[PDB]
RNA sequence: CUUUAAUGUUUGAUGUUCUAACGUUGACCCGUAAUCCGGGUUGCGGACAGUGUCUGGUGGGUAGUUUGACUGGGGCGGUCUCCUCCUAAAGAGUAACGGAGGAGCACGAAGGUUGGCUAAUCCUGGUCGGACAUCAGGAGGUUAGUGCAAUGGCAUAAGCCAGCUUGACUGCGAGCGUGACGGCGCGAGCAGGUGCGAAAGCAGGUCAUAGUGAUCCGGUGGUUCUGAAUGGAAGGGCCAUC
RNA sequence: AAUUCCUUGUCGGGUAAGUUCCGACCUGCACGAAUGGCGUAAUGAUGGCCAGGCUGUCUCCACCCGAGACUCAGUGAAAUUGAACUCGCUGUGAAGAUGCAGUGUACCCGCGGCAAGACGGAAAGACCCCGUGAACCUUUACUAUAGCUUGACACUGAACA
RNA sequence: GUUUAUUAAAAACACAGCACUGUGCAAACACGAAAGUGGACGUAUACGGUGUGACGCCUGCCCGGUGCCGGAAGGUUAAU
RNA sequence: UGUAACGGGGCUAAACCAUGCACCGAAGCUGCGGCAGCGACGCUUAUGCGUUGUUGGGUAGGGGAGCGUUCUGUAAGCCUG
RNA sequence: AGGACCGAACCGACUAAUGUUGAAAAAUUAGCGGAUGACUUGUGGCUGGGGGUGAAAGGCCAAUCAAACCGGGAGAUAGCU
RNA sequence: UUUUGUAUAAUGGGUCAGCGACUUAUAUUCUGUAGCAAGGUUAACCGAAUAGGGGAGCCGAAGGGAAACCGAGUCUUAACU
RNA sequence: CCAUAGGUUAAUGAGGCGAACCGGGGGAACUGAAACAUCUAAGUACCCCGAGGAAAAGAAAUCAACCGAGAUUCCCCCAG
């Protein structure tokens, strides 16, 4: 009779959570091979024993700990592994 | 997905193909890369062949 | 009676030498042209059963 | 294996192989199955009259494990390097 | 050899007649004291029909069943997988029929490498020429560009030109990330062989994140791995692939 | 209109007054010609409307006759039922209280009556949803199939063209 | 006239009548694995099915779809 | 439906604000006594004995330990007119 | 003459009231329809369950019918109480 | 009892007495216990017989690999740091 | 026409019942598959026919594997 009913929503979508952010933080210990940081751009950049992947991903290319910095006229963040 | 698919046949004699992909109607002629052969253990042409 | 075997998991999996069971990985039947080789070349080999499930392995398996 | 309606583990996996009938009829002895017999010779009539490998069993090698303490004539039976080491050096002598 | 005239049989098709199969819910006789049945004489039909097996069609006449879930009650409507942002509470993750947008590809170069280059817009002047083509200078300084959505990146350019090319390699892979699992991802380095570069070096597809589908069954090529007495083979297995 | 949503359509009639009725109009949401159209005498335990007579239908009930109800004697059930020492109110609270809190009121026990409550009794709600329930029915749902039909071979042969 | 025995007697069913259509007789059809039987000891002025529903005036256009009927040149097509 | 918007009576403080000392108030804590679990430590363990701490709400559920019933052996025994 | 008329038997069942643990697992009372016909009734017979029969309501088939009853498969199954 | 949650005006029960629901068989895994121990164990059957015999067989002491096959290693691979 | 069909006598036998087991002719569905149609249930239940104290089967056109065994039936393994 009255129940006026309807309506809907476009917008009901969303996608998966890629679990990105920094692994390992500083001053923390890692076996060559880690994965630090899992990222979409250089977010952050790779100093000594620092490697960057094909998805810009910062794995550690040898043994010892995590160290952050800021360098470059640029003032970007370098992650670099100290030697262990 | 007008991007039909073919293979690359070894020209070693061999059997060996990989496999792909190809517009066939905006590249009529035939694919040729030289690729490695891991029965002759060379860098050797593959031509294209049909996916069959 | 004796207990009947799951003869598709007795065609699917086998027994290792401390208990586990091997494996064929999936995703490695078809569809091979867009799949990067990296990802093939490792499913070829065979892996073994994880923990969670190797309970129900066992209950199909029970005769090894 | 029932998980619900999802797939079971059993029929997500591929099949694999084949059975091999002659691994039926094969078969591994010991070197400490070797004293077991009588004669001092080691055949497949020998072994199966001690009850070692079976009356279906049409071959068989011996694999180092265990040891031997006497000289044993092995014949028409193959042999692993290592037990053939441990026969030659206590007194065996494979032959065919 | 091209094209057949004769004869005959092997023979099909189409008629043509016949009778002997078969049919007769035609007549008459007998069993018989009987409108069944059988036998007999006979007439008509006649190899048709009709029955059996096989086979194509039709077939709710009958039978067995199926006909999804979420859902501010059910239905109708909308949705169902993947990607991007917010919600999301400065690690990760986090729901609603919450707010907004996209994907189900493309590229044999739009990949690799070497070398070089650096935008948008506006201002002034200038043949056709115009708000807006091309040209020169100046401001500006990435407000542009990125094969496509958004976000994050990008000048050492990941953006734009040209040269040479096929690393859009094969076997592996320490070690990590992520998931209940299946699984997905990153990966230095090792062996082989290769491309560019003088060289150091770089390259195991594309700036990244969407561009997808388990198993079974079956197909194709390769491989002696197996091969039900033996030798092969079929089939199967493994590798690649659909 | 047995069909008209809007609609108590509009006009007229009948009535003091008529969403019904009758007659017209046609703007037929969404009549219509053998799933028949329009008429139609008679008939109808048929539907709707009106009038006369009639009357306790009613205004508004009154009295009377009888059968019970009531009392005595005799026989003698039933549904139901966790236990009961079984009040009202306002509030609280599985959200509508005999039973909790606060307060008020109430000597104990019957009999005749009424039926507001005991979410009273009766019937594992028939509505609604659910169930990877059932049944029946339908069809251009799926898969089959009886049946009907086609042809091949057999029972089935001879001649001539 | 009939009907829901036990909440529905009606405008529902039936009806005489009408029309379409099938049926040539061993009829169609129906019950039956079949033999047989009904139709019918009847023979198209008969039988079956379907729709309509006395009577009166009437019953208009559409064959595209779905069915049915008729066709047989061509295409396609089974067992063999 | 009946005061019915302090729980009521009633309160001009028996209300509110500030400060302070008292007291009441729980199955909390302490005291006394008793049981059990788990750990220490030591004995010379009867593998449990002192001391010692500490623990002891509980559904689904998991673990441990028991009572009692009927029947068989012990039992042609023992109790019982 | 008449599926003619009024109206008892007979057949039926329109309305109201009672009753509804009834007198009665569908009736009584007062009225109601047909009543020479497509009537009604007695006795005997036939049709059987996916079947019958049906002036057709999914009606009836022993107080049971969108597929009777009884026995069996059978302790069907029950992600439900 | 079911529940987020019941004095619930949600379910069930009038009461008593009696009956009334996690069993049984065979396989398999784990724990405990007992026996033997790189061995352990027999089934059918025989046997007058819960003995003894019977070791057919089963599990185990070796695994890897799809497999042939190799073997304390093996597979992968042309070959593995 | 013989004949045959048919008729009649006579003799012998059968017929029916019954618990299970047995062989054969037919032959389900619920269920399970978390639906269901292949499949399962299951050649089960059930119906029918026939026999005996047991029946059935049975004396290799069999297995095996180049060595060999030597009818049938039953039990334990092989082996889920
Ligand atoms: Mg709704
Ligand atoms: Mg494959
Ligand atoms: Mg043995
Ligand atoms: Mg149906
Ligand atoms: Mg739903
Ligand atoms: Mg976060
Ligand atoms: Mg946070
Ligand atoms: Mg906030
Ligand atoms: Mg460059
Ligand atoms: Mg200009
Ligand atoms: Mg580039
Ligand atoms: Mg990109
Ligand atoms: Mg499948
Ligand atoms: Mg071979
Ligand atoms: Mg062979
Ligand atoms: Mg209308
Ligand atoms: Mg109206
Ligand atoms: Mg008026
Ligand atoms: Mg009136
Ligand atoms: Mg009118
Ligand atoms: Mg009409
Ligand atoms: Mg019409
Ligand atoms: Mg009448
Ligand atoms: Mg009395
Ligand atoms: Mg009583
Ligand atoms: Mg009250
Ligand atoms: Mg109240
Ligand atoms: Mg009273
Ligand atoms: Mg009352
Ligand atoms: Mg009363
Ligand atoms: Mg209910
Ligand atoms: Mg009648
Ligand atoms: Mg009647
Ligand atoms: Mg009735
Ligand atoms: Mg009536
Ligand atoms: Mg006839
Ligand atoms: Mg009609
Ligand atoms: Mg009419
Ligand atoms: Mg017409
Ligand atoms: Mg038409
Ligand atoms: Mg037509
Ligand atoms: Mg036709
Ligand atoms: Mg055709
Ligand atoms: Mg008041
Ligand atoms: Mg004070
Ligand atoms: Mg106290
Ligand atoms: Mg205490
Ligand atoms: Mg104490
Ligand atoms: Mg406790
Ligand atoms: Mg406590
Ligand atoms: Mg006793
Ligand atoms: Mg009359
Ligand atoms: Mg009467
Ligand atoms: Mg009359
Ligand atoms: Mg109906
Ligand atoms: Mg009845
Ligand atoms: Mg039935
Ligand atoms: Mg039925
Ligand atoms: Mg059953
Ligand atoms: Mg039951
Ligand atoms: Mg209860
Ligand atoms: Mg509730
Ligand atoms: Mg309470
Ligand atoms: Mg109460
Ligand atoms: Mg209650
Ligand atoms: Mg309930
Ligand atoms: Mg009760
Ligand atoms: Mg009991
Ligand atoms: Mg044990
Ligand atoms: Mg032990
Ligand atoms: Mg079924
Ligand atoms: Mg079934
Ligand atoms: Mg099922
Ligand atoms: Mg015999």
């Amino acid at each position: 009779a009255h129940k006026k009913a309807g309506g809907s929503t476009r917008n009901g979508r969303d996608s998966e959570a890629k679990r990105l952010g920094v692994k390992r933080f500083g001053g923390e210990s890692v076996l060559a091979g880690s994965i630090i940081v899992r990222q979409r751009g250089t977010k952050f950049h790779a100093g000594a024993n620092v490697g960057c992947g094909r998805d810009h991903t910062l794995f550690a290319k040898a043994d010892g700990k995590v160290k952050f910095e800021v360098k470059g006229p640029k003032n970007r963040k370098f992650i670099s592994i100290e030697a262990e | 997905g007008i991007r039909e698919k073919i293979k690359l046949v070894s020209s070693a004699g061999t059997g060996h193909f990989y496999t792909t992909t190809k517009n066939k109607r905006t590249k009529p002629e035939k694919l040729e890369l030289k690729k490695f052969d891991p029965v002759v253990r060379q860098h050797v042409i593959y031509k294209e062949a049909k996916i069959k | 009676p004796k207990i009947k075997t799951v003869r598709g998991a007795a065609k699917r999996f086998k027994k290792t030498g401390k208990g586990g069971f091997k494996h064929k990985h999936a995703n490695l039947r078809h569809i091979l042209t867009k799949k990067a080789t990296k990802r093939k070349r490792h499913l070829r080999p065979k892996a073994m059963v994880s923990k969670g499930d190797l309970g129900l392995v066992i209950a199909c398996l029970p005769y090894a | 294996g029932f998980e619900g309606g999802q797939m079971p583990l059993y029929r997500r996996l591929p099949k694999f192989g084949f059975t091999s009938r002659k691994a039926a009829i094969t078969a591994e002895i010991r070197l400490s199955d070797l004293a077991k017999v009588e004669g001092g010779v080691v055949d497949l009539n020998t072994l199966k009259a001690a009850n070692i490998i079976g009356i279906q069993i049409e071959f068989a090698k011996v694999i180092l494990a265990g040891e031997v303490t006497t000289p044993v004539t092995v014949r028409g039976l193959r042999v692993t390097k290592g037990a053939r080491a441990a026969i030659e050096a206590a007194g065996g002598k494979i032959e065919e």
